[PDB]
């Protein structure tokens, strides 16, 4: 499933504002001949990623690590993505994409009310490249410079993140009060392959509600997916979701802050191969919070030169020189491991100011 | 192909339970078949224990000595809340934890979902015959020669006729089994023995494939193991007035 | 225009196995292990492989599904190994006890890991032939399968009886999330081409001396190396292609 | 039955010179140095040499007549190397007196030394291009021939003038009385792969800078090794082969 | 053709030398065939082993126990001087005191003379595998089972490749031995043994017919025995400066 559509030579601007990112997949290296397709129903509910508060006008990562990941719209241990690394050792993806092989798709939805209107920029860098990632992160580059980089306007007057069910019994309900349900059953059966609109959906447009959605790259050398966390902290195979909510004016047009949306994810493109049983190391979900970022060993220099080749993280009293004077003191630490985490340049301590950083680090 | 064994049975072509849900040699990375349904009239879906059923699992070790009673001995399976067939990665508990309801089928006359697997090395110096009785109710009887392998699907304990406390309408009425109430057993004993001043002692295993059992109502997965407090069992079998 | 392929020529096999095992079937009509109870196997009937280092062709199970093996060519330097210096080289084992476990590392000739010394990276396929010779009074039972992970995982694999059926043999293919491992570091977690062996019971006499030993054949088939390793330029010279004068008295 | 000849290949051939010299003749129709007056030639006229160790065809003298090379196989260890490895390499060396005399001995690549040691006996043919840069007032006269017993011997060779000719290509078969001698040794008084440069006369300018410099490149070509020099049975293991399990924190 | 053996091995059809001038089971008065040459430009003649190719002869026996290292064992076999093949009458040594020059064929790509056969009598109570290698060099291999018989030509001791101290120039060039340098040796060790309390020795006997050996130069028979100095040996293969 989840086809390889071929776009044009040019991309059209009343769709898109980014080029598109590749014109063929790049099935290279993955190794789509090898597992058994195991379609059980527990794959079939999505995933709670992320739910919370958001600030507007900063790139926010959620790092989508699908193995170790915790599910907020469920209580327990494991959850419907988690449990099938649980399971297997082998994940194999079925097709692929301009980034990389593809996993999954995710869902950004946001009820907001008439009174508030802004724009969401969202990109899933696969994290072969974490540096685009990170660099977006520190405020030093926008999600509008690289190519897959989507743009959904929710206000609004505009139906747009918005989730719309109508369950999945088989009556249809046929007998419903006072309005048709859309897109439920007995109306259409859409397949997963095809899409279409059913009949119903054609005419409410309230239920049919245009989703912001993108998909779940992995990284484009790998031949499957086993996870040992150790060599995945070295060289990392997970994407890194990018969002930035933008504008965000209410109605005494005043500039907001901090959006509630929420994200859901589903890993439905995937084969299954070597089935464990009585397993020692396993995954380790964290719960109730998330994983972090792994900035590996050969990211160092790439991350440094950002900063450099930019003109805002020299002046002081500035977001961005604040991460750069953090982000010289942990290159001056003593690191046993052979990376550091995001985490630990977000809650580093300060000197001054940022020449001597420099020349400290040199000599170290 | 020429040394002094006696190993050999009843070659399982000739057992009766499906073959193709309990497959005999499946291929290396393929899925199992999916079971059939006990009748037209219940609710299907795509089975999520396709892979499991390629697989049995190292459940118990049980010992085969000269009999003194005659007497039965149970050996309860309740693949529910059990700390063996729940590890990490791929245990059998999970398609019991994503799920509502369950069933198994009824290819004999009655429902019966989990099969157990008995296979016997022996010494050429002892011999006899194991019984296993398919639950605690005058059932199915599978005979197992020592050195010979049979598999044998189980009742639940629910659906095996008899009246207990618990004993719910839905029990007798109803293929479909709320999942925490799903444990199934059965009964053994030494049937015959003659053995020599060699060996005395004859220790088997049991596998235990979850063979053609059925769900009905997908949830997203419960936790794996209670680790809180283990009277639960007493609060959910015994109901006080 | 790409750079011709050379081709080398090995000649007659050295360690090779030209008496084999009767106990070894040969074809799949000759062997139903599987049906009676002798062989309870999880991942199928055994198949035929054929292979050079041993003379007559023997059923094998498949520890793992058979693939193809993406070999990647894209740096400089390749090679196909391909059988060439390949044996069936064997060692003992003691059967372990019931709760322990037995893994068995694969090896490889000399002159294989002369030439395979050439390159850096590599991959290969592994076969394994066990036999355990069973006196008399021998019940034991005995399980096979492939390590994943760590020191408690248990895949599908076989078990068997080997007072029925002393020698069964085995095809363990490359599986790994990359090909072409580091031959001296390889990657961590990964299965290579070990197998393990683990003691289900032990319904033996009292005059069997246990713990009974058990005999593994292990060859090294299909290798595909990469990456050219040694960056000499340099000229060289033996005595024996030169010009050597008669001495003059 | 006879065991089994095995083949391994080698992917595109280091150190192949694939842009050739331009004053060294592809056919023997576009080859007339014979008949005027620049190569006065007592071994024919050159025949066309096909060799994968340079791009292009060249036309070469044949310093012996071409023969079959009979290879002795009634021992254990028989080997066709044959081309493998193999390189033109370059040296450079001044032309000598009118008196006195230069011999060239033969080279060969690290690698085919590696292989090639994996046995005691060989024969191989060989292939020279030599190349003499002529400026403006060069009057060289030049002489090469094959040695054959000791210091004073003389030949069948060719005579060449650089000035109008400057690259002359030469082809050396194996030819001695014992095929495979010892690779290290060799038999006493044999001829091997060497050749031997002369010079005739320099009528040259004052201004020419004499003693002028003569490059040679030497290609050992089809190599059949004989006899298998290791007696190691014992087994080998590299990191790369076996299973890494993952560490447990 | 009821009794319980443990006997049975490869049915020699399998094995690769000749079965005719190694035969199986000649006639009682008949002769062997004339074996094949190595090359069709070497020099032939009548052959004078004909009787003698129809003949196994009890030359040495080795016992089997139990290892404890993975050394090899060597067993040199001299046809022309050693007084076991050199008794009265019809020896083994006769054509190799008759003749200038001797070889064998190239069957299987290299020179390889003289058979051994090693039969195998066990009870059920011992089990394993006897590793018979060609020469000292990494040659072809012949597994014995333990209950079972094998024929197992040899390279000659000058054939097998090694640079050694003597290593003349016609060793790798001719195919023809002269005939006081034409010793064989084989190597063994026990690969794989299981036993129980009751036996633990197993010995076998080695015998050694004389198959496809050939001869060249008809000269009249020299003596027999040499009983006067046994050093000869040493002045013939070290040869001091």
């Amino acid at each position: 499933s989840l086809p390889e559509n071929a776009p044009n030579a040019v991309s059209n601007p009343q769709q898109f504002i980014t080029p598109a990112t590749a014109l063929s997949a790049e099935e290279y290296n993955v190794h789509e001949a090898l597992g058994e397709t195991e379609e059980l129903e527990l794959d079939e509910f999505p995933v709670l990623v992320f739910k919370g508060n958001v600030p507007v006008d900063s790139v926010t990562s959620i790092p989508l690590d699908l193995a170790t990941i915790y599910d907020f719209a469920w209580d327990g241990e494991q959850n419907a993505i988690s449990q099938k690394f649980q399971r297997f050792a082998h994940l194999i993806p079925k097709s692929a994409g301009g980034f990389g092989p593809v996993i999954g798709n995710y869902t950004i939805t946001a009820n907001l009310p008439t009174g508030v209107a802004g724009r969401i920029l969202h990109n899933c860098l696969p994290g072969d490249c974490v540096d685009l990632a990170v660099s977006r992160i520190f405020g030093l580059k926008s999600l509008l410079g690289v190519a897959g980089t989507a743009v959904s306007a929710i206000g609004g007057p505009l139906l747009n993140g918005l989730v719309n069910t109508a369950a999945p019994i088989l009556s249809g309900a046929a007998h419903a009060i006072g309005g048709n349900v859309v897109g439920g059953l007995a109306d259409a059966v859409i397949d997963i392959g095809s899409n279409l609109l059913t009949p119903k959906e054609k005419e409410q447009p309230s239920a049919n509600s245009s989703a912001i959605s993108g998909d779940i790259p992995i990284s484009r050398f790998v031949e499957m997916l086993k996870y040992v966390k150790e060599n995945y902290q070295d060289n990392p195979v997970f994407p890194t979701l990018l969002v930035e909510p933008q504008n965000f004016i209410s109605n005494a047009m005043t500039a907001l802050k901090t959006i509630p949306i929420e994200v859901f994810a589903n890993m439905r493109n995937v084969k299954v191969e070597r089935n464990l049983f009585d397993r020692t190391v396993v995954p380790t979900v964290k719960e109730a919070t998330l994983a972090d970022i792994v900035i590996p060993n050969h990211m160092y220099g790439y991350i440094l030169r950002d900063f450099l080749q930019n003109k805002r993280a020299f002046q002081s009293g500035t977001k961005q020189n604040v991460y750069f004077q953090q982000f010289l003191t942990v290159l001056s630490q003593r690191n046993i491991r052979t990376h550091i985490t995001l985490n630990d340049i977000t809650s580093c301590s300060i000197d001054s100011e940022s020449i001597a950083n420099k020349i400290e680090r040199v000599k170290h | 192909d020429n040394e002094v064994t006696a190993e050999g049975g009843k070659l399982v072509q000739e057992l009766v339970y499906d073959h193709s849900a309990i497959p005999v040699a499946p291929v290396v990375e393929t899925q199992a078949e999916q079971p059939e349904v006990p009748v037209s009239l219940v609710a299907t879906r795509k089975n999520d224990t396709g892979h499991l059923a390629t697989k049995w699992y190292d459940f118990a070790k049980i010992s085969l000595s000269n009999p003194a009673n005659m007497n039965w001995t149970t050996l309860t399976i309740d693949p529910y809340n059990n700390v063996t067939l729940s590890r990490d990665g791929e245990s059998m508990v999970l398609p019991w934890r994503r799920n509502v309801w369950t069933t198994g089928s009824k290819s004999i006359g009655y429902i019966r979902t989990m099969v157990a697997q008995i296979n016997i090395p022996r010494p050429p110096q002892i011999s006899g015959v194991l019984e296993v009785k398919d639950s605690i109710n005058n059932s199915s009887i599978s005979l197992v020669e020592f050195g010979g392998k049979v598999e044998i699907p189980i009742i639940p304990k629910v659906m095996n006729g008899l009246a207990t406390t618990a004993s719910l309408p839905r029990h007798r009425l109803n293929p479909w089994m709320r999942t925490a109430e799903s444990k199934v057993e059965l009964q053994y004993r030494i049937i015959a023995f003659n053995r020599t001043s060699d060996i005395a002692d004859l220790n088997v295993s049991v596998l235990l494939r979850p063979g053609d059992s059925q769900f009905q109502l997908p949830m997203k997965p419960d936790n794996n193991v209670d680790t809180r407090h283990f009277e639960l069992v007493e609060a959910l079998m015994y109901h006080y007035d | 225009m790409q750079n011709p392929t050379q081709t080398m020529h090995i000649y007659d096999m050295p360690l090779r196995v030209i008496a084999g095992l009767s106990t070894l079937a040969k074809t799949t009509e000759e062997d139903d292990n599987t049906s009676t109870g002798i062989v309870v196997s999880e991942v199928g009937e055994p198949q035929v492989v054929n292979h050079p280092a041993w003379i007559d062709p023997f059923v094998a199970y498949q520890l793992r599904a058979p693939r193809k093996n993406i070999t990647p060519d894209f740096i400089f330097g390749r090679a196909d190994i391909g059988n060439a210096f390949s044996a069936f080289l064997p060692r003992r084992f003691s059967a372990p006890a019931v709760g322990t476990r037995l893994v068995v590392d694969p090896v490889f000739t000399y002159q294989q890991r002369t030439v395979l010394g050439l390159y850096n990276y590599f991959h290969a396929d592994f076969y394994y032939i066990v036999h355990v010779p069973a006196p008399l009074g021998t019940g034991i039972y005995l399980k096979i399968y492939a390590p994943e992970f760590d020191t408690t995982t248990v895949t599908r694999g076989i078990r068997f009886k080997p007072s029925a059926s002393p020698t069964i043999a085995l095809s363990v293919p490359w599986s790994n999330d990359l090909s072409t491992v580091e031959t001296s570091v390889g990657r961590v977690g990964q299965s290579g081409g070990s197998i393990v062996i683990e003691t289900i019971e032990d319904n033996s006499n009292e005059t069997v001396n246990t713990p009974l030993s058990i005999t593994v054949w292990c060859c090294m088939a299909n290798i595909k190396a990469t990456g050219y390793r040694h960056a000499d330029t340099s000229a060289y010279n033996e005595k024996g292609m030169n010009f050597i004068p008669v001495p003059v008295p």
